[PDB]
C-alpha cells in the first residue's frame, strides 16, 4: 500500500466503514472463519436524487430523534510542588 | 567524513575541486570518490515505523 | 466507548502524571537516581556537580509537564467554552443554526451532568417518510398570477392543492393561501389552474 | 503618512425620510480556511544517536521523554485525520448529479466533477490544488482520506446541496427544482418569493459572472 | 561531550514538540471553525451577519483544498437605493393603521406601503395595515386614505 507493506492481511475488494486506520485510504479490520482484513474504506452508499425541473418530494410523516452529543468540560486541578518534586 | 547508507551512481555534474555534496539543510548528499572520478550519491538506508 | 471523548481526556492527563513519577526513576547523568544515595556516598565537592544534574533533570521534565498541562487546558477551555454556547443557545433557547444542536431541524435540548463534562440530548425532528410530487411555481387565474404565502403548489396528478414545504398538507388553493403579484407572462414554469375564492 | 480610517460619508438622516433598495446584486465571495497539518513523525532514537550504540545507552538515561514525544506527535497525526473526518464527512450518502442540467439557469460545470479529469476534481478545485506549493528520523504519514475521497465527499455534499437545498442534511434528501430552492431562500431572506421568480435570469447571469470572476480572480492570483 | 549533545538535541526536539502542539491547536480551532461554517451555511442558510459573507446569505458551495476548505459564499446585496418620505402610521377614521410586514412610503403625492428589503410599492388596503389605538398617541402620524377591498 502507499503505507507501506502490510503483512497479515487479507485485501479484498469490497469496501466496508474504516475500523483500524492504516493510511492512504486503506483501513484494516477483523472479520469473518474469521481474518484480518484491509480495504478501500468506503465513504457511504451512494445514491442518486431523482431531479427534475418540475418534481419536488415532500415528507408525509417523521419521527423524532434524540441525539447525544458529549462535551469535555474541565480537567482534573492538579498542583506539583516544585520544590517537593525535585529535592524531595 | 563518514556516516552510513548506500552509494548508487549520481546524476550530478560535480566541478573538478568539489568533492562532498550537501542538500539544501545542511546534510550530506553525495561524495566524489578518492580514487575512481564518479560521483557516488548517499541515499541513507531504509528505515520506517513498525 | 459512547464516551470515549471524556475518557480520553481523563487518561490523557494521568498518562502525563505517570511519566512524570517515572522521571524520578531516571539518572540525568547523574551516579545514582536516588538524592539520599548521593547525599550518603559523596561529600559536596561532587554531590553538588550530582544534584545540579538531577535537579536539572527534574526541573526539565517539570517545565515539560506543565506547558502540556497548559495546551491540554487551553483545548479543555475551547471545549468548556463551545459547551457554554451550546448551552445558551441550545437549552436557553431554541438554536436554527444547522446540526449545530443535532442533526436534522433543531427542537431543544437536555443537559446532563458528567465526570468532567456535559452530554446534550438533542431533540431533533426528522422527516421520514416522502412522497414525489408535480410542483408549479405560481399559477394563472385571470392572467394574473399566484404565489404561496407559506408552502408550495403540488399535484397529486390531476388537482392542485398547496401544502406547507415541511409536511404533506394539502389545501384547495385560495386567495387567502396565495398573493398576486404582476401577471403570469414572466414566471417560468406556470401551470393553469383555478384559485377558489371565498 | 498618518494612516485614513477610511472615506468620510455622512448619512443624510432625518426623522421622516427613509432610504429603500429599489434593486440587488448577488455576489459570490470566496472564504479558504485550514483544516489539517501535515502528519510528521519523527524517531528520536534515530535523530539524536543516529547509529551510535554508545550514544543509545547515554539517551537511555532520560528516562520517557521518547515515548511522551512520540505520544505527542502520533496525537497531533491523529487529531489532524479528525480534523478532516469532522470536517468534510458531514453526509451519509454519496449523491450524485443527474446528467441533465435543467436548474433552472444555474450552471454548476465549474464547481461539479469533472468526468474527464486527472482526479475527479472541478475546475475551482483543481486551481486550488496547482495555486499552493528526509532520511533523518523524520517522516511524514499520509492523510487517511486521499485528496480522492475528500473530492468524492465535497461532491456530495454539494449535489445534496444543489439537488436538494438544505433537506438531505435533516434527513433524507428530497428533490426540489431549484428556483423553488432559491425561492425559499428569498423568503429566507425577507424578500418575498415574486421578486426571485420576475427576475430569475438576471439573478442567474449574476450567478455565473460572480463565478466567472471567482474563477478569473483565483487563476490570476496566487 | 555525548551527554551535551544529547541534552542540545532533545532541547531542541521539546522545542520543535512544543512548537507544533500549539500551532496544532490554532489549526484545530480553524478546523472546528470550518466545520461551523460547512454545517450552518452550506447544509443550511445563515441568518448570522457576516460570518457567511458580506450581505445576505443565500447559500454556499464547499470545494477541497490541499489540507483545506474553500467555501463559496453566495450571498444577496441590496445596489440601487432610493429616498422616499416615511410615516410610522397612518390615519384614516381615528385609527392609527400600522403596517404587517413592511413600511409606508411616499413619492410625495401618495402613500404606500412596501417591503422593507425591496421596493415593491402597494396601494393600503386593510389587507396590507393592521389597526391599533388613535391617532393622538403616535408621534408622526401622518393623513392618508386606506382602501378597502
Ligand atoms: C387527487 O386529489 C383529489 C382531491 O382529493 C382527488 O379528487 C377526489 O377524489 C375522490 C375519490 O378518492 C372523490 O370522492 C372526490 O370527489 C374528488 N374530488 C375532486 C375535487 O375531484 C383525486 O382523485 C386525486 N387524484 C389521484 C390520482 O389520487
Ligand atoms: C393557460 O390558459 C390560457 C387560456 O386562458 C392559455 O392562453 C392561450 O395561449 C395560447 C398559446 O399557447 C394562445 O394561442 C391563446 O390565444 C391563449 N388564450 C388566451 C385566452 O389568451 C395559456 O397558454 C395556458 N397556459 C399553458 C401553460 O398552457
Ligand atoms: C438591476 O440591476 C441589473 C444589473 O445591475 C440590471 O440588469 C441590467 O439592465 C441593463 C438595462 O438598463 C442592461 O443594459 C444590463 O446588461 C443588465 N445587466 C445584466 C447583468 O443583466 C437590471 O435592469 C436592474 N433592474 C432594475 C429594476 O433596476
Ligand atoms: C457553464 O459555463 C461554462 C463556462 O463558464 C460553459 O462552458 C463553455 O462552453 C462554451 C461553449 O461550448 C465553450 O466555448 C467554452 O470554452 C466553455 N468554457 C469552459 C470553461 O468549459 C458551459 O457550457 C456552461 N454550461 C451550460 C449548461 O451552458
Ligand atoms: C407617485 O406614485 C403614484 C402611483 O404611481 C403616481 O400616481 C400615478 O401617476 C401616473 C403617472 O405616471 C398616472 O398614470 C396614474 O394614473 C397615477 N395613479 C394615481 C392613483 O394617482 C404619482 O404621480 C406619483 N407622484 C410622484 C410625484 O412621483
Ligand atoms: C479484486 O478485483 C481485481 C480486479 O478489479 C482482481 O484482479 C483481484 O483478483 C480481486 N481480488 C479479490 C480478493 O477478489
Ligand atoms: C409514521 O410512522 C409511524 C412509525 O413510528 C407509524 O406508526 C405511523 O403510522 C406513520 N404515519 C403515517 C401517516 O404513515
Ligand atoms: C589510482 O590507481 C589505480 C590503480 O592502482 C588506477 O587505476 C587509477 O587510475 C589511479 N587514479 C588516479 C587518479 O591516478
Ligand atoms: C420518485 O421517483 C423516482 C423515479 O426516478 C423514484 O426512484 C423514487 O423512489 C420516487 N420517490 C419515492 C419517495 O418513492
Ligand atoms: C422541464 O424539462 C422538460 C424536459 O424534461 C422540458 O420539456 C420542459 O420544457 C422543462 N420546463 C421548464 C419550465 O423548463
Ligand atoms: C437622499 O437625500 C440625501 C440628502 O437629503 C442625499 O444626500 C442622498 O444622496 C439621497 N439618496 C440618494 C440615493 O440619492
Ligand atoms: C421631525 O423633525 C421636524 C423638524 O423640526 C419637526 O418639525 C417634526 O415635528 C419632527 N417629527 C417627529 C415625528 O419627530
Ligand atoms: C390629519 O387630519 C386631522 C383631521 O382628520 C387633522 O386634525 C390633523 O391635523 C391632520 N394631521 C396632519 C399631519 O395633517
Amino acid at each position: 500500500t502507499r503505507a507501506g507493506c502490510l503483512i497479515g492481511a487479507e485485501h479484498v475488494n469490497n469496501s466496508y466503514e474504516c475500523d483500524i486506520p492504516i493510511g492512504a485510504g486503506i483501513c484494516a479490520s477483523y472479520q469473518t472463519s474469521q481474518s484480518i482484513i484491509a480495504y478501500t474504506m468506503s465513504l457511504g452508499a451512494e445514491n442518486s436524487v431523482a431531479y427534475s425541473n418540475n418534481s419536488i418530494a415532500i415528507p408525509t410523516n417523521f419521527t423524532i430523534s434524540v441525539t447525544t452529543e458529549i462535551l469535555p468540560v474541565s480537567m482534573t486541578k492538579t498542583s506539583v510542588d516544585c520544590t517537593m518534586y525535585i529535592c524531595g | 567524513l563518514t556516516g552510513t547508507g548506500v552509494l548508487t551512481e549520481s546524476n550530478k555534474k560535480f566541478l573538478p575541486f568539489q568533492q562532498f555534496g550537501r542538500d539544501i539543510a545542511d546534510t550530506t548528499d553525495a561524495v566524489r570518490d578518492p580514487q575512481t572520478l564518479e560521483i557516488l550519491d548517499i541515499t541513507p538506508c531504509s528505515f520506517g515505523g513498525v | 466507548s459512547a464516551l470515549g471523548k471524556l475518557q480520553d481526556v481523563v487518561n490523557q492527563n494521568a498518562q502525563a502524571l505517570n511519566t512524570l513519577v517515572k522521571q524520578l526513576s531516571s539518572n540525568f547523568g547523574a551516579i545514582s537516581s536516588v538524592l539520599n544515595d548521593i547525599l550518603s556516598r559523596l561529600d559536596p565537592p561532587e554531590a553538588e556537580v550530582q544534584i545540579d544534574r538531577l535537579i536539572t533533570g527534574r526541573l526539565q521534565s517539570l517545565q515539560t509537564y506543565v506547558t502540556q498541562q497548559l495546551i491540554r487546558a487551553a483545548e479543555i477551555r475551547a471545549s468548556a467554552n463551545l459547551a457554554a454556547t451550546k448551552m445558551s443557545e441550545c437549552v436557553l433557547g431554541q438554536s436554527k443554526r444547522v446540526d449545530f444542536c443535532g442533526k436534522g431541524y433543531h427542537l431543544m435540548s437536555f443537559p446532563q451532568s458528567a465526570p468532567h463534562g456535559v452530554v446534550f440530548l438533542h431533540v431533533t425532528y426528522v422527516p421520514a417518510q416522502e412522497k414525489n410530487f408535480t410542483t408549479a411555481p405560481a399559477i394563472c387565474h385571470d392572467g394574473k398570477a399566484h404565489f404561496p404565502r407559506e408552502g408550495v403548489f403540488v399535484s397529486n396528478g390531476t388537482h392542485w392543492f398547496v401544502t406547507q414545504r415541511n409536511f404533506y398538507e394539502p389545501q384547495i388553493i385560495t386567495t387567502d393561501n396565495t398573493f398576486v403579484s404582476g401577471n403570469c407572462d414572466v414566471v417560468i414554469g406556470i401551470v393553469n389552474n383555478t384559485v377558489y375564492d371565498p | 503618512y498618518t494612516m485614513s480610517l477610511g472615506a468620510e460619508n455622512s448619512v443624510a438622516y432625518s426623522n421622516n425620510s427613509i432610504a429603500i433598495p429599489t434593486n440587488f446584486t448577488i455576489s459570490v465571495t470566496t472564504e479558504i480556511l485550514p483544516v489539517s497539518m501535515t502528519k510528521t513523525s519523527v524517531d528520536c532514537t534515530m535523530y539524536i544517536c543516529g547509529d551510535s550504540t554508545e550514544c543509545s545507552n547515554l539517551l537511555l538515561q532520560y528516562g520517557s521523554f521518547c515515548t511522551q514525544l512520540n505520544r505527542a506527535l502520533t496525537g497531533i497525526a491523529v487529531e489532524q485525520d479528525k480534523n478532516t473526518q469532522e470536517v468534510f464527512a458531514q453526509v451519509k450518502q454519496i449523491y450524485k448529479t443527474p446528467p441533465i442540467k435543467d436548474f433552472g439557469g444555474f450552471n454548476f460545470s465549474q464547481i461539479l466533477p469533472d468526468p474527464s479529469k486527472p482526479s475527479k476534481r472541478s475546475f475551482i478545485e483543481d486551481l486550488l490544488f496547482n495555486k499552493v506549493t528526509k532520511f533523518n528520523g523524520l517522516t511524514v504519514l499520509p492523510p487517511l482520506l486521499t485528496d480522492e475521497m475528500i473530492a468524492q465527499y465535497t461532491s456530495a455534499l454539494l449535489a445534496g446541496t444543489i439537488t436538494s437545498g438544505w433537506t438531505f442534511g435533516a434527513g433524507a434528501a428530497l428533490q426540489i427544482p431549484f428556483a423553488m430552492q432559491m425561492a425559499y431562500r428569498f423568503n429566507g431572506i425577507g424578500v418575498t418569493q415574486n421578486v426571485l421568480y420576475e427576475n430569475q435570469k438576471l439573478i442567474a447571469n449574476q450567478f455565473n459572472s460572480a463565478i466567472g470572476k471567482i474563477q478569473d480572480s483565483l487563476s490570476s492570483t496566487a
